[PDB]
């Protein structure tokens, strides 16, 4: 009728509105604030009445959906109430502040042990559930956190393990020390990313080991998908790994001149990224001016509150000696860093005696390269430039050739050898790190998951493409595991038979990861042909998945900048969280990084021993499959808990809610997901507490003295309600979606049919009293009987 | 083993139990009800009564867990007594009929919230004969309704 609708707006995501006219797609809205606007008919969304109401958990709405989940979490922020539930899913909004009270001892103390509905909504309830979970199903368990980097997951991952060992653990802090650890973790794995300062470019699980006492015995980090590509080639506004900037900018002259360190856009692997500091106006004093590059000089340095390429040096120094890492072993890690650095400065030039020689201006990098990585320059000079081959492939036999490789080739063998040193390094850091909370056994765990979240930009590449399909897979456990922890809530409610309708996102999934016939396949089949193209490539996915309900080609986008895209320039695939227009263009050079053998067994055989200590035939697209596989063997063996965090704004301020940027968070995490997929069961549900507390104004005085329990059993036979629409549990009642609504409307718009209704109960009632009380004796019989079944 | 119809009265027991709402039941709470029906178990024999059951290992009784803690091995016979010993419950003194501070007597100490006219009302329902008491005959009818 008049009522309140949610419509799009620009910044804060959604405004009320009132409809004033309808068309084919679109509907005219009214804002509270005659400015009338059209907005798609599926981005309008029906609002509470009450603006000023705040539930703890979501599904207490009248009506569930983005724009009302939007709403209560906003209302529930202005109140510094952080945290809210969907169900059993934490949403926790980062407050940019320390809130007082929350974390205390007290407040751990008060969590232990309690049924998630039973206290406000928390991080350690979250917590409490995985250890009861785990105790008593005998079920490691994953806690899968979603977010922006920046959003709150640092701090929430340390108030888990904080819970986790000061309830369950006996004195000994590994929450502490995997914490003193995480310089050294940041220093390797994470980097500057356009949006994101301080962003992890690898998916890391912090487990909590435990014995069969379900007690705290150690700790292990668990790492999966290091970003390779950004080790040799970072994009403008992006840098490479933290550790080479700290590197540059902090190290004394003395290992400067060691490792022949010098500014950054010296560096082929550092140069095409920004070779800027994140420095203040003190810290930049204490940078040699021959650490500086020119964009550093006339641009300044990066602003940051809490980064520092200087200081985070230094700091990354002292938890290296805090931890156990001896000085040797530091400057071990630096030698290898650096001789990566120098590997990529090595050049090449068509030879036309075949094959391709060093570029003689390459002479010192290689003379660099070869010292810190412990190798003969001659052996290394041949090995980027040749490789080996048998004379045969099918058992015959064979001999060993040499073949010359052309420049590219040698270019991707220089790389690829970057690549696989600086990712064995990072293996050896959390490897390290691990060595710090060994535990000899353990029966258990429970662990929090950190990974890249869904994205896109005005140009995707192949990067977004792989997090975007890590993703479109993660949602799916998401999704699942809701659905089954909704299947068996109303079983356990005694709700009957219903099948959740629930559509899977199986074809996405399949569309890029089935074997032969998925994106990733056809991208390993154009590396086979004679003059493989980026663009054939992209024709042949096309033409394969014709009738691909999760492909379009770019013409068919919405937005106008995709307008002049080609057929075969990129696609358009339909991910969980929106559509996504992916440029094709370099996807298959992207697609490959092989170190041929020779080369691999030249590092593998160092001079170096710490080299060769590290060290001890498949496209980029393919290997990322299989190491997300492995990542979702583990998820899908543990009981799983899922948080969302979410940033309010990005300019770390608290008391400051963006709406728009908070909304497209929710869709990024797969929320919109979650609430589009419990449109299919009973999303909308109400203890009889609530209920009673909600409608007992309007009930006769002999109604309100009843239970809540049998003041609803009242209530809901007394109005004759659907069988299909609303049903009563255990605990609660249940709504088909917009019923709660639809129930308030009954209560609310016709008193003397109301009063009529419930006068003509009473008979009922009178009679369900009786065998309450009567059925409960009868109870307590039986049980006074079942004491005496020991005879 | 119990049909439909007792299922869903048994539910509504353990509603009377289960206080707080959360669909459990503790020790604590299932004592309780036992005392506030004249009678005194100890917290020896009710955690007894509750491992038995207590299948999914939780140490809180569900309501699957709450039947299976009713049922055991009886005849015919040995079931309709149960019946009776309820309808002895509610008859203080033992003169054969439930008066309104007797029917109020059970309610009070259940935790029923109500007033004196209520009381007499639900005696009134229950009276087929229309002599205004409960006969075990009435008692049958109305528990099995
Ligand atoms: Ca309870
Ligand atoms: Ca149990
Ligand atoms: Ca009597
Ligand atoms: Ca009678």
């Amino acid at each position: 009728d008049g009522k309140p609708v949610w419509a799009p707006h620009p910044t804060d995501g959604f405004q009320v509105g009132n409809i004033v006219d309808i068309g084919p797609d679109s509907l005219t809205i009214e804002p509270l604030n005659g400015k009338t606007f059209l907005a798609l008919i599926n981005q309008v969304f029906p609002a509470e009445e009450d603006s000023k109401k705040d539930v703890e958990d979501n599904c207490s709405l009248m009506y569930l959906n983005e724009a009302t989940l939007l709403h209560n979490i906003k209302v529930r922020y202005s109140k510094d109430r952080i945290y809210t539930y969907v169900a059993n899913i934490l949403i926790a909004v980062n407050p940019y502040f320390d809130i007082p009270k929350i974390y205390s001892s007290e407040t751990i103390k008060s969590y232990q042990g309690k049924s998630l509905g039973t206290m406000p909504p928390h991080v350690f309830a979250i917590a409490d559930k995985a250890f009861r979970d785990m105790k008593v199903l005998k079920l490691s368990q994953s806690i899968i956190v979603s977010g922006e980097s920046g959003a709150g997951k640092t701090e929430n991952t340390k108030f888990v393990l904080r819970y986790l060992t000061e309830s369950y653990g006996t004195g000994q802090d590994i929450d502490d020390r995997i914490v003193e650890a995480n310089p050294l973790l940041e220093a390797f794995g994470n980097a500057k990313t356009v949006r994101n300062n301080n962003s992890s470019r690898f998916g890391k699980f912090v487990e909590i080991h435990f014995n069969e006492k379900s007690s705290v015995v150690g700790g292990f980090v668990s790492h999966y998908l290091l970003e390779k590509s950004r080790i040799c080639v970072q994009g403008k506004e992006e840098r490479n790994y933290h550790i080479f900037y700290r590197l540059c900018a902090g190290a004394s002259e003395d290992i400067r001149e060691r490792l022949h360190l010098s500014s950054p856009d010296n560096f082929r692997y550092l140069n095409r990224g920004c070779t800027r500091y994140f420095a203040n106006k003190e810290t930049d004093k204490q940078i040699l001016q021959n650490r500086k590059s020119p964009e550093y000089l006339k641009a300044g340095s990066l602003k940051d509150p809490g980064l520092d390429d200087h200081g985070d040096f230094i700091r990354m120094c002292t938890a290296m000696k805090k931890i156990g890492l001896d000085d040797e072993e530091k400057l071990d890690l630096f030698r290898v860093v650096a001789g990566v650095l120098h590997l990529g400065n090595i050049d090449f030039e068509e030879a036309g005696s075949g094959g391709c020689n060093l570029k003689n201006k390459s002479t010192q990098a290689l003379e660099y390269c070869a010292e810190l990585l412990g190798l003969d320059q001659d052996d290394l000079r041949v090995s980027l430039t040749t490789r080996v081959m048998l004379t045969t492939a099918g058992g015959a036999k064979g001999t060993v050739i040499k073949v010359p490789l052309k420049v590219e080739q040698a270019n991707n063998a220089r790389d690829a050898l970057a690549k696989t040193v600086y990712s064995h390094l990072f293996d050896h850091v959390v490897n390290r790190v691990n060595q710090c909370f060994p535990f000899e056994t353990s029966s258990y765990f429970i662990g929090v998951l950190d990974i890249a979240g869904f994205e896109y930009f005005e140009h995707n590449s192949f990067e977004q493409f792989c997090i975007n399909y890590c993703n479109e897979k993660l949602q799916q456990f998401f999704n699942e595991r809701i659905l089954k922890e909704e299947q068996e809530l109303y079983q356990k409610e005694g709700l009957g038979v219903n099948e959740v309708h629930y559509v899977d996102n199986q074809d996405c999934i399949d569309l890029i990861e089935a074997r032969l016939v998925g994106i990733l396949d056809i991208l390993d089949e154009e590396n086979r042909l004679p003059q493989p193209s980026d663009q054939h490539f992209t024709s042949a996915v096309h033409q394969k998945h014709k009738d691909h309900f999760r492909l379009s080609i770019p013409r068919k986008s919405k937005l106008a900048i995709h307008r002049n895209i080609r057929d075969d320039e990129g696609f358009i695939i339909r991910h969980f969280a929106g559509a996504v227009c992916y440029e094709t263009t370099q996807f298959v050079e992207k697609n490959n990084d092989a170190l041929h053998m020779s080369l691999e067994s030249l590092i593998c055989e160092s001079r170096d021993k710490f080299i060769r200590e590290l060290f001890e035939f498949i496209s980029v697209g393919n290997k990322f499959k299989t190491q997300l596989n492995l990542l979702l063997d583990k998820l899908r063996s543990t009981g799983a808990s899922f948080i969302r965090c979410i940033k309010p704004n990005l300019k770390m301020t608290s008391h400051h809610f963006e709406g728009a940027q908070i909304l497209s968070q929710l869709q990024c995490s797969g929320m919109v997901s979650v609430l589009d997929l419990m449109q299919g069961g009973f999303p909308s549900r109400a203890s009889f507490h609530e209920l009673y507390n909600m409608y007992k104004k309007y009930m006769p005085d002999k109604l309100a003295r009843l239970d809540p329990r049998l003041f609803c059993k009242a209530l809901f036979k007394a109005l004759g309600l659907n069988e299909i629409d609303y049903k009563f549990g255990l605990t609660k009642v249940f709504f088909r979606p917009g019923k709660f609504a639809e129930f308030d409307q009954i209560m609310k718009s016709d008193p003397d049919h109301l009063a009529e209704l419930v006068k003509r109960v009473n008979h009922w009632l009178i009679c369900s009293r009786w065998k309450k009380v009567q059925w409960c004796s009868l109870s307590v019989i039986k049980l006074k009987n079942k004491i005496k079944y020991r005879a | 083993q119990l049909t439909e119809e007792q299922i869903a009265e048994f539910k509504e027991a353990f509603s009377l139990f289960d206080k707080d709402g959360d669909g459990t039941i503790t020790t604590k709470e299932l004592g309780t009800v036992m005392r506030s029906l004249g009678q005194n178990p100890t917290e020896a024999e009710l955690q007894d009564m509750i491992n038995e059951v207590d299948a999914d290992g939780n140490g809180t009784i569900d309501f699957p867990e709450f039947l299976t803690m009713m049922a055991r091995k009886m005849k015919d016979t040995d079931s309709e007594e149960e019946i009776r010993e309820a309808f002895r419950v509610f008859d203080k003194d033992g003169n054969g009929f439930i008066s309104a501070a007797e029917l109020r007597h059970v309610m009070t100490n259940l935790g029923e919230k109500l007033t004196d006219e209520e009381v007499d009302e639900m005696i009134r329902e229950a009276d087929i004969d229309g002599d205004g008491q409960v006969n075990y005959e009435e008692f049958v009818t109305m528990m099995t309704s």
